RNA sequence: GUGGGAGAGGGUGGUGGAAUUCCCGGAGUAGCGGUGAAAUGCGCAGAUACCGGGAGGAACGCCGAUGGCGAAGGCAGCCACCUGGUCCACCCGUGACGCUGAGGCGCGAAAGCGUGGGGAGCAAACCGGAUUAGAUACCCGGGUAGUCCACGCCCUAAACG
RNA sequence: CCGAGGGUAGGGCCCGUGACUGGGGCGAAGUCGUAACAAGGUAGCUGUACCGGAAGGUGCGGCUGGACACC
RNA sequence: CGCGGGGUGGAGCAGCCCGGUAGCUCGUCGGGCUCAUAACCCGAAGGUCGUCGGUUCAAAUCCGGCCCCCGCAACCA
RNA sequence: GCGGGGGGAACCUGGGGAACUGAAACAUCUCAGUACCCAGAGGAGAGGAAAGAGAAAUCGACUCCCUGAGUAGCGGCGAGC
RNA sequence: CGUGGUUCGUGGAGCCAUGGGGGAAUCUGGGCGGACCACCGCCUAAGGCUAAGUACUCCGGGUGACCGAUAGCGCACCAGU
RNA sequence: GGCGAGCUAGCCCUGGCCAGGGUGAAGCUGGGGUGAGACCCAGUGGAGGCCCGAACCGGUGGGGGAUGCAAACCCCUCGGA
RNA sequence: UGCGAAUGCCGGCAUGAGUAACGAUAAAGAGGGUGAGAAUCCCUCUCGCCGUAAGCCCAAGGGUUCCUACGCAAUGGUCGUCAGCGUAGGGUUAGGCGGGACCUAAGGUGAAGCCGAAAGGCGUAGCCGAAGGGCAGCCGGUUAAUAUUCCGGCCCUUCCCGCAGGUGCGAUGGGGGGACGCUCUAGGCUAGGGGGACCGGAGCCAUGGACGAGCCCGGCCAGAAGCGCAGGGUGGGAGGUAGGCAAAUCCGCCUCCCAACAAGCUCUGCGUGGUGGGGAAGCCCGUACGGGUGACAACCCCCCGAAGCCAGGGAGCCAAGAAAAGCCUCUAAGCACAACCUGCGGGAACCCGUACCGCAAACCGACACAGGUGGGCGGGUGCAAGAGCACUCAGGCGCGCGGGAGAACCCUCGCCAAGGAACUCUGCAAGUUGGCCCCGUAACUUCGGGAGAAGGGGUGCUCCCUGGGGUGAUGAGCCCCGGGGAGCCGCAGUGAACAGGCUCUGGCGACUGUUUACCAAAAACACAGCUCUCUGCGAACUCGUAAGAGGAGGUAUAGGGAGCGACGCUUGCCCGGUGCCGGAAGGUCAAGGGGAGGGGUGCAAGCCCCGAACCGAAGCCCCGGUGAACGGCGGCCGUAACUAUAACGGUCCUAAGGUAGCGAAAUUCCUUGUCGGGUAAGUUCCGACCUGCACGAAAAGCGUAACGACCGGAGCGCUGUCUCGGCGAGGGACCCGGUGAAAUUGAACUGGCCGUGAAGAUGCGGCCUACCCGUGGCAGGACGAAAAGACCCCGUGGAGCUUUACUGC
RNA sequence: CACCUCGAUGUCGGCUCGUCGCAUCCUGGGGCUGAAGAAGGUCCCAAGGGUUGGGCUGUUCGCCCAUUAAAGCGGCACGCG
């Protein structure tokens, strides 16, 4: 049946993305945290 | 007058749509004068400010004239009388001498033919448009300045009208198609006659499918939500309102008035019972 | 046919005043209403009675008759438009072209009915006061439908001379 | 082939009959009230409409087969 | 079994609750009015207060039991 | 023309600011001006030179440590602070 | 007047702060010493800056009656994988 | 305090899809009817939250599955279309 | 700092167990090859399965999976020599396809502005934003692998510079256009398909017959200008001009003049077109693959015919159907050497995507998972049609464990003597019926319906005659729709597959619709419709601290809230309480005004503190209204010339005491009420009565045609539901080879009875029975597994919900 | 009553399959009889076997139809998911 996961790239980088992330105080401190953290990937792949 | 049908099915039994004849025009409107526009009963921050709105049919706006105190003595013939989807009423499409064209609603007894003019010189005519100062005691009248000129925003509904019943100094005296005795400034326009396609308030839905072509989404009663949801649900097996019977924001919904007191607005105001 | 005539004859659009009710303002005080007599009701939160203003609906006083019109039901302030029947004088025209009339069609007071309006006064139902053994009545205070308009139905009658 | 008729299926009309139900006729002296006949004590009748144990009452319009004093 | 109210002249209700006193309407009786009956007027009669114990000076009245009456409740199962 | 912008583990000041919990229930009260969110600051930040203390004719800017002291008080005079 | 801060929870409630209303004076002026008044004292509001002593540990170093690969950081190993 | 409407619900903007058959509304034309009508009939016409039924949307009943093919499936049947 | 327990935590390893399974029942068999090794890889043949797909193409998404060489540890549910797996190399080519140096849509962002403790919220213009608008490429060949990209052929677009000819040029400004719905649909085309005795072609005569006007294969594709057919769009001239926020010659508007038509002008479609290019069966080798000839290929007639094209076509309807740019036109500055227009010519023409999978073993589903996933094309024959159904093209596949046996049992399926619902909560299930044509068709009805009512007849093949249609000629041929006659065979002609069982009668809901994703599809929601109510417009109301917004670019025939729920006939009485509505008086009423009087302190002038009367809102009280506002609509006793019963009376209470209708009900306890119907027999059902525990009128009352995967009752038809089972098929189950789980598990050397024991003993007592160990089976027991019982209580545990609980906001 | 079981002992009825008790429904054997015969009554022995089909209701039960030699009552976690 339909699942959870319908996997559209736009939607991905425009939800997810870094320029989302930064236009926004919650966001930003995504970044500041997943930085901090020291994650590899600040932010979701899509191509 | 009001198209019926042979019940060929159910719901067609019923159903009433309008008698056209008065169209002269169909698929148009002068493109010159109309954008669009769009909503969903949702506002600016998204959220539903008005219940069950949505669906039903495009429509491009027809931009129609409640001014018409700038045209002052220009002429006008009424080029056609067509179909506006904005509005219960009907709208003449007038063509001015100065070549201009413009929309107006368009009032009971309006052939497509004739002369309009709109000013203190103005002819008592059906179509013309005057200050009310100007307008004989016992007229009846729409489009109705409530400032002056701020637009008409008074009996523009098909069918309606309103009738001068006296003047006090600066003002005259209004009575508005609710019934409420008004005075409006001396100054303020208004057009001749009543608005016509009367007939409007006959027209039989008669299915679920023409109202919603019309916007207005299914209604859903407090009595079948849950408390949650409104102050009249629960219990069930029905259940009498249980309480004065109530908004689902539970202001009380019979009898109880809403207008504000101190309204600066009183004034000027002298009835409605 | 011509020339005339009387008329609330019918349909339409207008419109006038008297009155009732309601509201506003004045002035003004203790009752007003109602009946057989009373009570209900209304009234110092200022009624009734008086004056001024406005709103609105409905019916048309004197004329008015023991009268006129219409086939009947029916028709009554005034103005106009449109329109029917009818009478008299002339003796002009056609030349029996007539009378009736099962069915058909149409009209049909009041009440009632549908859909919109309108709603002053009145007033089924209903409520109250009184009366009475009782009083689901007659009288009194209220009062909705209705009474009015448009459209469409109903098709009855002591529709009687 | 037609064909008495048998069979299956669905109509129409007519008689009979049926818990119960509706009124109606009729049957000396049961119960309630007084509508009508005299202005019958609210003049009566009446089409219709609402109401009411019952007769009836009320409304609207109509019919007369109803009307020597008082303002 | 349960909780609340009740049991008063012939009928329907007051009075109990706050101790001492039994009242209202209808009925019934006697008399009028009427030819007569009702309507109506004048008059009277009528109850031990379900019952049984107690309290008190005194109990329809306060308490207990019994006998009935009306009502409410009996749910998770 | 000079400057600002954004970042920094924790630490600092400011603007805002909880609930569980405790009170053996719970509202005042507590947790707590905590957690958190926001702005700014720096290598520190805040504070700072008396319209101060507060009983002495005394002290002498501010910060931090010990002490005063769980004292003075505060308090559904409760828990507690 | 309405509140906040203080130990102060409306208390006899001052002090400091101030959202609202009213609204002065310049030494013979003004604030304060816990309602208020008198006396006696203290102090000079409505401009600003100010090192050091204090906080902290991303970082570097020294030292452990600190751990020794189920411990010690989550990560002794290309782990915020 | 933040992260989510890539599932799902509603709306918004812009596209797309709906084999085939059936039944036969108004209207229009003609004819008849009438004083003129209403109206009647025929042809035409092609209306409809109209009918049968694929695609598509469903999920009615029953069987199966039940450490499944599957954390909702399969088969027969069935609703809309 | 000592572990045995915490359904503890981490790891390791057991049991179950060589057990269940190995993932669609579309199906395989053999021969040859390869190799250490082969059911499983390669090739051949035969068989079988998809074919509105299980074929082909595109978009997402995925991200080297593509091609080839070498490999088989792992991955692959077995095997593997094979692979989407390991290693390694190679492979994606564009001015025209897609998207960007274009346009705007929702929305987003946002100079200006506005608002907000901070963070931030909003917002005009603008900007961003696409599967919409605009926009120039068609056919073939080529690689192991890419191709509208490379190559061949034939076309085209922009920009730049030049030349010529033309012209008031000139824009972000004005105007036109772009530019639009849904049904139905004309005429002409093309895609596509069918047939031909005609054209072209290797070859074949088998097995009885056939040397044939035989059989089998094929008989096209793309193509500028010009042209032809079919269509789209489309007036011309002047005069006036005040409108289109300047300007206009443009557009608008008025007047006059000629066109009425596509006449012309113009645009597109098709066709034809120089030219370019394909081109079968078969046979031969020779292939993951395809390659020669056949060939110098032929290359044409007929017919069927789109839903596609001409395209802004036409008609009708109402619910009334984007924008902006490209494009044209008008003028402003400004420049008129410039600029623009037209044609020609040369030059210039960037970035990204391009492999491969793509209904799936490559995407979403932890899996090579029976699920899910948008657009397109989807051939042939036959059945009325059709994308339906059976077979079949091209093309693709036999589903990554197999071999055997032929028990129980299970699943899926076939058939059955007599009976025919006796089954059972219920005909659940299965069966019947079944398409098309024709006859025929009731109650009732809102006059449409009910209807496919019901019930029947027809249904193949042959020969004969015969009517109209389309296309062609008015002809034949080819197709289409018929009509009549006479015969043939079988058990049977919708001969297989796809395709209603029907009738009667109740309750509920008017109807189509909507719903609890994943135990409820319904009598629930919604629904047209009716009523109340609010709301005069900066509306009421809703969201937001606000700004702002929705409402609505609406205006009382509108908009909000509430109830009722098509339609019919109707919806009674009570306003005491509550709510709402109205009331300028009166009462009480907070801050504030007031300051009679009192107080503290000063020598005092004073400073400070109380503070009565009185004035002082809303609210409350009070007065009234109000029912499609919350709601409510009685008790006891008596009475008729049998009896019963009580039209009638008495009395007590209420704000008023339930009208009509209906009634043992989706409501009736007693209850299986009583009576009647149906049945041999009826706690259900239907019709009645009325003693309505405990109906009743918009939480509407009573009805109602039509409708329903709703729920009840009855009949006919028909049946394996049943009497009552039998047989048969296949996939399991069994046996063999390969692979090999799971919950559970204190440890076990784990019998029966009668007792006993914390009360239900394999484990204790007595007695009985009993050699050791397994396989296939059944489920009585291990108080069997599973889930720290959901019911029940407990806890001063939690949460959702209500209110005249409290206290706040 | 509240003793095992609330870290689960699935609850009516049906069906299937039984097995046991006897306080015996039938058949066998008997005593008494107010037993003429036949046919009953009541009691004693006896558990070997038997003990129907159907309408209604979820029903157990019960009522009813038609038969019967008879249409037995109980236990087995109201036997047996
Ligand atoms: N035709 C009958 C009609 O209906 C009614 O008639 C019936 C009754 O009204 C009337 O009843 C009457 C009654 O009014 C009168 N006041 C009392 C009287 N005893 C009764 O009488 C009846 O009762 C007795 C039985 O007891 C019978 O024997 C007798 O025949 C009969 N009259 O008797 C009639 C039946 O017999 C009306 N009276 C009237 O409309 C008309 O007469
Ligand atoms: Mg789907
Ligand atoms: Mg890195
Ligand atoms: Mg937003
Ligand atoms: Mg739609
Ligand atoms: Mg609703
Ligand atoms: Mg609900
Ligand atoms: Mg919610
Ligand atoms: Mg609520
Ligand atoms: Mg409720
Ligand atoms: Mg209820
Ligand atoms: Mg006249
Ligand atoms: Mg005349
Ligand atoms: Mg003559
Ligand atoms: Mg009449
Ligand atoms: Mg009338
Ligand atoms: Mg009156
Ligand atoms: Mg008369
Ligand atoms: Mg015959
Ligand atoms: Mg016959
Ligand atoms: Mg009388
Ligand atoms: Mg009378
Ligand atoms: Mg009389
Ligand atoms: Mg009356
Ligand atoms: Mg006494
Ligand atoms: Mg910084
Ligand atoms: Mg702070
Ligand atoms: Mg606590
Ligand atoms: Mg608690
Ligand atoms: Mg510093
Ligand atoms: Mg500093
Ligand atoms: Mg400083
Ligand atoms: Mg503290
Ligand atoms: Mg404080
Ligand atoms: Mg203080
Ligand atoms: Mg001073
Ligand atoms: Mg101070
Ligand atoms: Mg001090
Ligand atoms: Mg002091
Ligand atoms: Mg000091
Ligand atoms: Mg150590
Ligand atoms: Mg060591
Ligand atoms: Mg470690
Ligand atoms: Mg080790
Ligand atoms: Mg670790
Ligand atoms: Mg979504
Ligand atoms: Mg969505
Ligand atoms: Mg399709
Ligand atoms: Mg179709
Ligand atoms: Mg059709
Ligand atoms: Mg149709
Ligand atoms: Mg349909
Ligand atoms: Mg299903
Ligand atoms: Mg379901
Ligand atoms: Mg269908
Ligand atoms: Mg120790
Ligand atoms: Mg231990
Ligand atoms: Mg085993
Ligand atoms: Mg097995
Ligand atoms: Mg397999
Ligand atoms: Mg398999
Ligand atoms: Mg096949
Ligand atoms: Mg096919
Ligand atoms: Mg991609
Ligand atoms: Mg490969
Ligand atoms: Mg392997
Ligand atoms: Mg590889
Ligand atoms: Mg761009
Ligand atoms: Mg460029
Ligand atoms: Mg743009
Ligand atoms: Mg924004
Ligand atoms: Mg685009
Ligand atoms: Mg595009
Ligand atoms: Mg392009
Ligand atoms: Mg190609
Ligand atoms: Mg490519
Ligand atoms: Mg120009
Ligand atoms: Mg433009
Ligand atoms: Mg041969
Ligand atoms: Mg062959
Ligand atoms: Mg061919
Ligand atoms: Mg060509
Ligand atoms: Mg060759
Ligand atoms: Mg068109
Ligand atoms: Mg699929
Ligand atoms: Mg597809
Ligand atoms: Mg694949
Ligand atoms: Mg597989
Ligand atoms: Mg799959
Ligand atoms: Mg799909
Ligand atoms: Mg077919
Ligand atoms: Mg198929
Ligand atoms: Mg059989
Ligand atoms: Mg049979
Ligand atoms: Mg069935
Ligand atoms: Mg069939
Ligand atoms: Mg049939
Ligand atoms: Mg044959
Ligand atoms: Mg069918
Ligand atoms: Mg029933
Ligand atoms: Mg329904
Ligand atoms: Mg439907
Ligand atoms: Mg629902
Ligand atoms: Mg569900
Ligand atoms: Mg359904
Ligand atoms: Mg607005
Ligand atoms: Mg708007
Ligand atoms: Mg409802
Ligand atoms: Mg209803
Ligand atoms: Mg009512
Ligand atoms: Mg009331
Ligand atoms: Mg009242
Ligand atoms: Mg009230
Ligand atoms: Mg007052
Ligand atoms: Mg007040
Ligand atoms: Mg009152
Ligand atoms: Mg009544
Ligand atoms: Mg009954
Ligand atoms: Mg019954
Ligand atoms: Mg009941
Ligand atoms: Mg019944
Ligand atoms: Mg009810
Ligand atoms: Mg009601
Ligand atoms: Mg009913
Ligand atoms: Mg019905
Ligand atoms: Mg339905
Ligand atoms: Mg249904
Ligand atoms: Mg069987
Ligand atoms: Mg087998
Ligand atoms: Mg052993
Ligand atoms: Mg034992
Ligand atoms: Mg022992
Ligand atoms: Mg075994
Ligand atoms: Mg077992
Ligand atoms: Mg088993
Ligand atoms: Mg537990
Ligand atoms: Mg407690
Ligand atoms: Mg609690
Ligand atoms: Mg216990
Ligand atoms: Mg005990
Ligand atoms: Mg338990
Ligand atoms: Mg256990
Ligand atoms: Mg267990
Ligand atoms: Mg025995
Ligand atoms: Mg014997
Ligand atoms: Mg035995
Ligand atoms: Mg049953
Ligand atoms: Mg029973
Ligand atoms: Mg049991
Ligand atoms: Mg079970």
């Amino acid at each position: 049946m339909k699942r959870t996961w319908q996997p559209n790239r736009r939607k991905r980088a425009k939800t997810h993305g870094f320029r989302a992330r930064m236009r926004t105080p919650g966001g930003r401190k995504v970044l500041k945290r997943r930085r901090q953290k020291g994650r590899w990937r600040l932010t979701p792949a899509v191509r | 007058a009001v198209k019926k049908f042979k019940p060929y099915t159910p719901s067609r039994r019923f159903m009433t749509v309008a008698d056209f004849s008065e169209i002269t025009k169909t698929e148009p409107e002068k493109s010159l004068v109309k954008p669009l526009k769009k909503t969903g009963g949702r506002n600016n921050q998204g959220r539903i400010t008005v219940r069950f709105r949505g669906g039903g049919h495009k429509r491009l706006y027809r931009i129609i004239d409640f001014k018409r105190w700038d045209k002052v003595g220009i002429p006008a013939k009424v080029a056609a009388i067509e179909y506006d989807p904005n509005r219960s009423a009907r709208i003449a499409l007038l063509h001015y001498v100065d070549g201009e064209k413009r929309y107006i609603i368009a009032p009971d007894g309006l052939q497509v033919g004739q002369q309009v003019v709109a000013g203190p010189d103005a002819p008592i005519q059906v179509g013309n448009a005057l200050p009310l100062r100007f307008i004989p005691v016992g007229t009846v009248v729409h489009a109705v300045e409530l400032e002056p000129k701020k637009g008409a925003k008074l009996a523009r509904a098909a069918g309606t009208s309103a009738q001068i019943q006296g003047r006090e100094g600066d003002y005259v005296i209004l009575r508005l198609p609710s019934g409420e005795l008004r005075k409006v400034h001396g100054e303020c326009y208004a057009t001749v006659g009543a608005v016509g396609n009367a007939d409007h308030k006959n027209i039989v839905l008669g299915k679920a499918g023409r109202s919603r072509w019309l916007g207005r989404r299914p209604h859903v009663r407090g009595a079948a939500m849950n408390p949650v949801d409104h102050p009249h649900g629960g219990g069930e097996g029905r259940a009498p309102r249980g309480r004065p019977p109530a908004s689902p924001w539970g202001w009380q919904t019979k009898g109880l008035k809403t207008r504000k007191r101190r309204k600066p607005s009183s004034r000027f105001i002298i009835a409605r019972r």
